[PDB]
């Protein structure tokens, strides 16, 4: 707090009524400020949960809840569809995966608490976290579950008046809880998955065999909780683990870890590349820290650019602002949401 | 396993 004026160009703190397990900036941006929006959720103790859209004023600081949609159970994860960001998929504490078009719901929820999702996606037997929309195939959604499977739905092929969709494909390569799943940015047929079986799997949707991946690799010495593909370097990705490390990978040679990022004091739950800078990656978890890494400083640890110490509880999720370089939203288990940007002098050196 | 059992309620309604 004392050093915040020197460590940050922006630090905004907000206490939500209930904690959010998820955070994702919507891509739209609309005075000496602009309005940005976040997809958030609730995590309650036996009370009505909501899918939430919040607004944030950012300089060219007020945070307000714009929309609350009745949701059945806590929102494990919520992700918007790139081709139509009004469409949001959510992971529930039951098996169903839900889809909402927030323009077709009131801004104020009915106190009856009726969850009326636009689609209920069936296929899983248990809850999960991993959720990914295909940026090259509109409406193709991947989901990871504690039932050890990956489901795929094609939302573009659902009947217009249909409210329930069965999984198009179920991928059964893992032998334990599948923690995360992500499509490649460029190859419409490629996606990666990570699981408690300590493996990273690379899948080709053009393959006739849904029980065997294109590549299976022993990624970590503990559960693998997250993955992220580099949006500038098509062959590169990162994984985060209960190992307390982030691993760096090349799709052309997955049997050899390129690098291991070490600083976290506990389990890592989220890893995300910067949307603006190819060598920048961030990671978060149970140690209540969000680390920012710079690949270009490897060997000069030297690759640790910044440690965000604003949270005093486990970090559940974070999201890089797609419109404002170096702005991050991070959320923790103690109801705190932070919107922050490290000092320009830190990344300009 | 990934989430707390007793999420706390803060005294606000937004």
């Amino acid at each position: 707090k004392k050093n915040t004026p020197f460590l940050y160009d922006l630090v905004m703190t907000h206490a939500l009524e209930w904690p959010s397990l998820t955070a994702q900036w919507l891509p739209d941006v609309t005075k000496d400020f602009s309005i940005h929006r976040l997809v958030l959720g609730t995590h309650t103790s036996d009370e009505q949960n909501h899918l939430v859209i919040a607004s944030v004023q950012l300089p060219n600081g007020k945070i307000e809840i714009e929309i609350k949609i009745n949701h059945e159970g806590e929102v494990n994860r919520a992700r918007y569809m790139p081709q139509n960001p009004c469409i949001i998929a959510t992971k529930t504490p039951s098996s169903d995966v839900l889809v909402f078009d927030y323009t077709k719901h009131p801004s104020k929820p009915d106190p009856s608490g009726e969850c009326n999702p636009d689609l209920r996606l069936r296929g899983h037997q248990k809850e999960g976290y991993g959720l990914s929309w295909n940026p090259n195939l509109s409406g193709h959604l991947l989901s990871a579950s504690d039932d050890h499977t990956i489901c795929l739905w094609d939302i573009s092929a659902v009947p217009k008046e249909g409210k329930v969709v069965d999984a198009k494909t179920i991928f059964t390569g893992h032998t334990a809880v599948v923690e995360d799943v992500s499509w490649h940015l460029l190859h419409e047929s490629l996606f990666g998955s990570v699981a408690d079986d300590q493996k990273l799997m690379i899948w080709d949707t053009r393959s006739n065999n849904t029980s065997k991946p294109s590549h299976s690799v022993d990624a970590h010495t503990a559960e693998v909780n997250c993955l992220s593909f580099n949006p500038y370097s098509e062959f590169i990705l990162a994984t985060g683990s209960a190992d307390k490390t982030v691993a760096l990978w090349d799709l052309r040679n997955l049997k050899l870890k390129l690098h291991s990022f070490e600083s976290h004091k506990d389990e890592i739950f989220q890893v995300q590349w910067s949307p603006h800078n190819e060598t920048i990656l961030a990671s978060s978890g149970t140690d209540r820290r969000l680390n920012v890494w710079d690949l270009s400083k490897i060997g000069e640890p030297p690759e640790l650019l910044f440690i965000h110490g604003g949270h005093t509880a486990k970090i559940s999720d974070f999201s890089w602002n797609p419109n404002e370089p170096w702005v991050i939203c991070s959320v923790s288990e103690d109801n705190i949401m932070q919107v922050w940007q490290m000092a320009e002098n830190i990344y300009n050196d | 396993r990934r989430k707390q059992g007793k999420p706390q309620h803060l005294s606000k309604r937004e």
